[PDB]
């Protein structure tokens, strides 16, 4: 079951590259490749990441159109251990503009990607599905990876899609048209990913900016909590356990709904050397300021909920409080669906921490973000504005009202169920 | 890789862009024989330099840029000056005679001549590149040959490129430096055949900017190599994210921000801190003071109120030492002081960029090397005052149909006339349509 991940545009290059970094740390894997673990653990399932000198390999593909986000990623730490032919870049760049990705500048571009993701999925044992990476409000990755998002559904309809999409916020915004980048991008989503973590990066600021205490935080803040979201996120897959959790059960236990795949991440501790108490853990990994989307969960309604505790700690404590945590906020349950909510508990911590908490939940509550992003569009789109750059790629503003249209929908889904 | 190519039209455009390259090669560490120590490449590279400055075998890193005029005397200095060695005897281009201050004269009876060949060098600096990114075009209005050639030079590198960029550097008439009477109707004529070919359009007030010598540095009839060098500064900010590259923001992203609708393409800039060396003597010049400077209306190229009018972009492009943090203070302070008003479908921010390389000065320059200056770029309905002038000027001669006999004998039709006026009525009356509040 490997996951052929893929990183496209410069924050999906970024994000994915330190995830790599991240996890390559876990399972004791170097620059190099070599490994030299102290835990079997970190090899029984590396393979999930990891294609095998006795060297493991990324299963990645980084995609651009301009080299030098790749170039920079190269020149990283594991810049070696990233396979070179799975460097697949232009030099047109995109100019921000979802259309110059998704219409003009990606069409080329994306055949030569397939072929990489095709030499992967065909030396996979069993292609669990595709792990996706991106900005949804800039050009490459918003347009040019919505793209190869369908590509990939036609060409593999029976894998799991899996995106990481990063939610543009005008507190860290690069252009006016993010917005309109963005309903695209979201409109792509709800149809042709299975599961969506939407990382707002708004939220990421505020934490840094409040509680981190960070006045000025740049993009690697943003990014820290970013990877580590990730890591924990994937950990399930990438260590073995009692729930060796898989995309497709993933999928099946999250996501009542199809067009409802998006989740709202949970990190905590929001960073140490004094490990929190696993009531500590679980109060913050539920507490708003330790998500990673913008929204409150109070505000909605939580559909599923994943809990994952990694490190040494009281599993019984851990039942404990989650139990807890359920009891006091049953109004932020659903009542239609049972057992709505599940914990797993890892050996292994995440790196330089005794133990950690990340919540992966399914809130009416996420509506919230998508009426920002829908507001926005609305703002700029009821005067045309900044619309010619679109129009120019041969866009029309019909398919910018439907996508406008579809994003509302989705939020009136979410609130339906909510009440 | 992304290339511009530099295009000098008139006497003017030659000037100002004569301050321009030398400004930049004094900020690369080109010398005047264009060879560029610091430059370990030799014969190419991949520099950010490289973009406005192409290699050769020898390491002589020569302009990327074409200098045009109908009459030789201006890019004859060129020829013979101290950077006679680095431009290259193709890349100047001079006839035998002016366009007479007319349009006509520039775009048909004597634009028709060199515009071929013109195009033609232009192509061989085109093959040289290779992503060329677009042109940087640097003219006058009220002169025939930055009017009428011009915009001829416009039109044929719309056809023959396409839709490739077309940026422009457009010198707004002065009465004070005013050398036609006529130039009203240049302005009027060019401003409406190029309306349709350029991009992004920075025009200049030699007006304000002469104002801002004699205030700020003090010089009691400031010279056209005043205004050139203070003009080659306020370009070095706007184009040093192309030629120098982490904090530092490519334009395009500025462009893709101040460029609401087509149309809506002439951005107002404003510099800070254009200061005497003696002033500069014992004072250091914050983030928050030279951000005050930019929203300063005294400080802008043009000459317009920005509070009559609403923002629907402002950006801020800084250069020397300067760190986001200091930048973001300064902005909230402003915001705090400042009643920057935005149009209701734009975002109200500032889109910034540090470049940490500091600014430069051409030594015997009046103006005083800082550590940091910053140039503002924002699309205010003001710019729309400017236009006004003008056109009324046009419609006071017009009216009268004054002068119009010299067009006429050109060739030209008073038709031509009308037809850029009512342009120009529909421009002042796009900008009010921006501004209206949506319902
Ligand atoms: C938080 O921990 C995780 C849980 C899951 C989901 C999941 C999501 C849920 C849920 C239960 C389950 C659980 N489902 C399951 C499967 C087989 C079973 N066999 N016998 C019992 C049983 C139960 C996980 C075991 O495999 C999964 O992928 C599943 O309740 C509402 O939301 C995936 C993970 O990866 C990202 C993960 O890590 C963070
Ligand atoms: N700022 C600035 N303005 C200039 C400069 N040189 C000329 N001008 C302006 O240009 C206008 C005249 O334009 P020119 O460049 O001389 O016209 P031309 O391009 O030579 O065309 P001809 O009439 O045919 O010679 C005047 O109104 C001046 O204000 C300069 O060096 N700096
Ligand atoms: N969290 C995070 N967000 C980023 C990063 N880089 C860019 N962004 C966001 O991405 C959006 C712009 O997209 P961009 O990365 O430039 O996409 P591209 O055209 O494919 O390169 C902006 O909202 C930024 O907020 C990053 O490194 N981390
Ligand atoms: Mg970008
Ligand atoms: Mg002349
Ligand atoms: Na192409």
């Amino acid at each position: 079951r490997e996951i052929v991940h893929i990183q496209a545009g410069q924050c999906g290059n970024q994000i994915g590259a330190k995830f790599w970094e991240v996890i390559s740390d876990e399972h004791g894997i170097d620059p190099t490749g070599s490994y030299h673990g102290d835990s079997d653990l970190q090899l029984e399932r590396i393979n999930v990441y990891y294609n095998e000198g006795n060297k493991y390999v990324p299963r990645a593909i980084l995609v651009d159109l301009e080299p030098g986000t790749m170039d920079s990623v190269r020149s990283g730490p594991f810049g070696q251990i990233f396979r070179p032919d799975n460097f697949v870049f232009g030099q047109s760049g995109a100019g921000n503009n979802w259309a110059k990705g998704h219409y003009t500048e990606g069409a080329e571009l994306v055949d030569s990607v397939l072929d990489v993701v095709r030499k992967e999925s065909e030396s996979c044992d069993c292609l669990q599905g595709f792990q996706l990476t991106h900005s949804l409000g800039g050009g490459t990755g918003s347009g040019m990876g919505t793209l190869l998002i369908s590509k990939i559904r036609e060409e593999y309809p029976d894998r799991i899609m899996n995106t990481f999409s990063v939610m543009p916020s005008p507190k860290v915004s690069d252009t006016v048209v993010e917005p309109y980048n963005a309903t695209l991008s979201v409109h792509q989503l709800v149809e042709n990913t299975d599961e969506t973590y939407c990382i707002d990066n708004e939220a990421l600021y505020d934490i840094c900016f409040r509680t981190l205490k960070l006045t000025t935080p740049t993009y690697g803040d943003l990014n820290h909590l970013v990877s580590a979201t990730m890591s924990g996120v994937t950990t399930c897959l990438r260590f073995p356990g009692q729930l060796n959790a898989d995309l497709r059960k993933l999928a099946v236990n999250m996501v009542p709904f199809p067009r409802l795949h998006f989740f709202m991440p949970g990190f905590a501790p929001l960073t140490q050397y004094r490990g929190l108490t696993v009531p500590e853990l679980t109060q913050q990994m539920f507490d708003s300021k330790n998500m990673m989307a913008a929204c409150d969960p109070r505000h909605g309604r939580y559909l599923t909920v994943a809990a994952i505790f990694r490190g040494r700690m009281s599993m019984k404590e851990v039942d404990e409080q989650m139990l807890n945590v359920q009891n006091k906020n049953s109004s932020y349950f659903v009542e239609w669906i049972p057992n709505n909510v599940k914990t797993a508990v890892c050996d292994i911590p995440p790196r330089g921490l005794k133990m950690s908490a990340t919540f992966i939940g399914n809130s009416t509550a996420i509506q919230e973000l998508f009426k920002r992003i829908s507001e926005q569009f609305t703002a700029m789109f009821r005067r045309k504005a900044f619309l010619h750059w679109y129009t120019g790629e041969g866009m029309d503003e019909m398919e910018f009202t439907e996508a406008e249209s579809n994003m509302n929908d989705l939020v009136s889904e979410y609130q339906q169920y909510q009440d | 890789m992304r290339e511009c190519i530099s295009i000098h039209v008139g006497q003017a455009g030659v000037q100002i862009g004569n301050a321009c390259w030398e400004l930049y090669c004094l900020e690369h560490g080109i010398q005047p024989d264009g060879q560029m120590p610091s430059d370990k490449t030799i014969g190419g590279g991949d520099d950010s330099f490289n973009t406005f400055f192409s290699e050769t075998g020898a390491g002589k890193h020569v302009p990327r840029a074409v200098f045009v005029d109908l009459e030789p005397t201006v890019i004859d200095e060129v020829r013979t000056g101290t950077y006679r060695q680095l431009f290259h005897p193709e890349q100047l281009i001079t006839g035998k005679e002016d366009a007479a201050n007319n349009y006509a004269r520039g775009h048909y009876t004597i634009g028709k001549e060199i515009i071929d060949l013109v195009l033609d060098r232009i192509r061989k600096l085109a093959d040289q590149c290779t992503g060329l990114q677009g042109f940087l075009v640097f003219h006058s209005f009220g002169g025939g040959t930055g009017s009428g050639f011009t915009s001829l030079l416009m039109e044929r590198l719309s056809v023959d490129y396409g839709k490739k960029s077309k940026l422009e550097f457009s010198i707004y008439p002065a009465p004070q430096v005013s050398t036609a009477v006529v130039e009203p109707y240049n302005s009027i004529l060019t401003t409406h055949t190029t309306l349709e070919h350029s991009d992004c359009a920075f025009m200049v007030d030699n007006e304000a900017i002469y104002d801002i010598c004699r205030r700020n540095l003090d010089i009691e009839r400031p010279t056209y190599t005043n205004l050139n060098r203070l003009i080659s500064q306020i370009v070095s900010s706007i184009t040093a994210s192309l030629r120098f590259d982490a904090l530092n923001v490519d334009l395009t992203e500025f462009q893709t921000n101040l460029v609401p609708y087509p149309r809506i393409h002439f951005p107002l800039a404003t510099y800070a801190p254009v200061i005497s060396a003696e002033k500069a003597y014992h004072e250091q010049l914050s983030v928050a003071e030279i951000t005050n400077a930019c929203f300063e209306p005294a400080n802008q190229m043009v000459k317009c109120d920005p509070r009559h009018g609403k923002y629907m972009a402002c950006c801020l492009l800084y250069r020397g030492d300067v760190v986001p943090k200091d930048v973001n203070a300064a902005i909230a302070t402003i915001k705090t002081k400042r009643s920057i008003q935005f149009v209701d479908w734009c975002p109200t921010g500032f889109k910034v960029g540090i470049n940490y390389q500091p600014p430069t000065v051409v030594p015997g320059g009046d103006l005083a090397k800082v550590q940091r200056a910053v140039c503002m770029l924002s699309n205010t309905t003001a710019i729309a005052e400017a236009w006004a002038r003008l056109d009324h000027k046009f419609d006071l001669m017009y009216a009268k149909r004054a002068f119009v006999h010299w067009y006429v004998g050109e060739g030209m039709e008073e038709g031509e006339f009308s037809e850029a006026r009512e342009d120009m009525a529909a421009l002042e009356k796009d900008y009010e349509e921006v501004g209206v509040d949506s319902v």
